[PDB]
């Protein structure tokens, strides 16, 4: 007769890894690379979102 | 306008430069939304008359 006896599925040949981009362009670099730095007392933000 | 906490620039869109005399009525819809602290916002432009 015929015995069903096990599987051999092919398995995935490698894994591509890459990023869709999306919500993108951060000008977060502006921000220690800059001129007219504030003093210690003077406070200073730059919310980047 | 004091007291701020974010400040967001993009360019203009949905408009364009159309010139016609007739019927070309349109229709814009949005979807103003405020889920998890995110404002979100659904789209579909429809040209209908
Ligand atoms: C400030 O200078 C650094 C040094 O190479 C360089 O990354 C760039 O010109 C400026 N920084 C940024 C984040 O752009």
């Amino acid at each position: 007769g015929i015995y069903q006896t096990s599987n051999f599925r092919v398995q995935p040949t490698e894994s591509i890894v890459r990023f869709p981009n999306i919500t993108n362009l951060c000008p977060f670099g502006e921000v220690f690379n800059a001129t007219r730095f504030a003093s210690v007392y003077a406070w200073n933000r730059k919310r980047i979102s | 306008a004091n007291n701020c906490t974010f400040e967001y620039v993009s360019q203009p869109f949905l408009m364009d430069l159309e010139g016609k005399q007739g019927n070309f009525k349109n229709l814009r819809e949005f979807v103003f939304k405020n889920i998890d602290g995110y404002f979100k916002i659904y789209s579909k432009h429809t040209p209908i008359n």
